[PDB]
């Protein structure tokens, strides 16, 4: 079976430049039959190249393939923000047919710092024993953030967990969800909710928080 | 779009699963269809295929005695069966249709045939566990003045404790995509997942404007609309 070798694993550039993605076989791909995928966040995947260097129909004019035998590349000419993604080789010389363990595409971009909510648990979920509060962090970009819940001031730990989109497809931000949970009896024996957050982006940690009772 | 597949669903060890995919066109032509398999945060990798039109089946030796492809021209559907599931099958089965223009036959020319795949379907997320599935409780996040920035308001939909993945949201019926940012899920402690989907609108526009999240669980049959408004005082 051919085993195909992408390199880099990981590619971090600026929208503008220029990307080399590389496809080694570990036999020759027979008449030249590599393909290209694209698979975005979220998406299925798509076709970009065949017989190593057709672009397929629908293609913008900044993906380009070469190589022949046991060397293939993708090149990006002029990155776009929505280029992100990971992208996939396959060679279909030879069954079965195999693809290669892809290169994820990074954007980098200029610092920007994001815009902090704060979200009450709702009654209804309440109601049924546990209270699930969240702190939206939105649109920042290096994805270093760090998010210090307190309760009545006092530091929270083990009881939250996080998570964070994938890069934009527009402007290559984040954004991240961090929810901190107790149970309905915790919460309504504390009054101050507070969501700390640090970021590059920011002169000082800025705090969003809301008094439980109030409107 | 004009690839249609059968949802998501929850197999136990052992069972078989049948993943359908229909071309939206109403005939196969002579194209090609494959199914290629990709555990969730991994890879690609080609599981076989059949060529309605030639009869022509085939697959990866990786699969013999687990799979069989068949294609209905009544409904212009093609099936993979893959059988004796074991956790390590969980994962998104896509439809792949490829082509092969030989001068009016199967592969016979010009250089490289029919291995590409020009036409994805949005994929099946099949998963392999002896857990039952459970459908998710979604919960508003109401904007409020806790959750206002400019002239702009943050909202959303907090959709917790289902199994298995995945859960797909939507805004007002696809309506709203503009400023959506639905996060990846997080298995909690209690083995059951949860995840929410936000998005920013203008602030005057939370008085006229009807805000509903879609969300979808395929596996356990369970669609649920969510109305999102500002919470009374």
């Amino acid at each position: 079976e051919l085993v195909l070798t992408q390199s880099p694993g990981t590619l971090s550039l600026s929208a503008g430049e220029r990307a080399t993605l590389s496809c080694r076989a570990s036999q020759s791909v027979s008449s030249g039959s590599l393909a290209w995928y694209q698979q975005k966040p979220g998406q299925a995947p798509r076709l970009l190249i065949y017989g190593a260097s057709t672009r397929a129909t629908g293609i913008p004019d900044r993906f380009s393939g070469s190589g022949s035998g046991t060397d293939f590349t993708l090149t990006i000419g002029r990155l776009e923000p929505e280029d992100l993604a990971v992208y996939y080789c396959q060679q279909y010389g030879t069954s079965p047919y195999t693809f290669g363990q892809g290169t994820k595409l990074e954007i980098k971009r200029t610092v920007a710092a994001p815009s902090v909510f704060i979200f009450p648990p709702s009654d209804e979920q309440l109601k049924s024993g546990t209270a699930s509060v969240v702190c939206l962090l939105n649109n920042f970009y290096p994805r270093e953030a760090k998010v210090q819940w307190k309760v009545d001031n006092a530091l929270q730990s083990g009881n939250s967990q996080e998570s964070v989109t994938e890069q934009d497809s527009r402007d290559s931000t984040y954004s991240l969800g961090s929810t901190l949970t107790l149970s309905k009896a915790d919460y309504e024996k504390h009054k101050v909710y507070a969501c700390e957050v640090t970021h590059q982006g920011l002169s000082s940690p800025v705090t969003k928080s809301f008094n439980r009772g109030e409107c | 779009q004009l690839l249609e597949q059968s949802g998501a669903e929850v197999k136990k060890p052992g069972s078989s699963v049948q993943v359908s995919c229909k071309a939206s066109g109403g005939t196969f032509s002579m194209y090609g269809f494959n199914w290629v398999r990709q555990a969730p945060g991994h890879g690609l990798e080609w599981m076989g295929g059949i060529i309605p039109i030639f009869g022509t089946s085939n697959y990866a030796q990786k699969f013999r005695g687990r799979v069989t492809f068949t294609a209905d021209q009544a409904t212009s559907t093609a099936y993979m069966e893959l059988t004796n599931l074991r956790s390590d099958d969980t994962a998104v089965y896509y439809c792949a249709r490829d082509f092969g223009p030989d001068w009016e036959d199967g592969d016979s020319y010009d250089g490289s045939g029919r291995g590409f795949f020009d036409f994805w379907g949005q994929g099946t997320l099949v998963t392999v566990s002896s857990a039952s599935t459970k459908g998710p409780s979604v919960f508003p996040l109401a904007p409020s003045s806790k959750s206002t920035s400019g002239g702009t308001a943050a909202l959303g939909c907090l959709v917790k404790d289902y199994f298995p993945e995945p859960v797909t949201v939507s805004w007002n019926s696809g309506a709203l995509t503009s400023g959506v940012h639905t996060f990846p899920a997080v298995l909690q402690s209690s083995g059951l997942y949860s995840l929410s989907s936000v998005v920013t609108v203008p602030s005057s526009s939370l008085g006229t404007q009807t805000y509903i999240c879609n969300v979808n669980h395929k596996p356990s049959n369970t669609k649920v609309d969510k109305k999102v408004e500002p919470k009374s005082c």
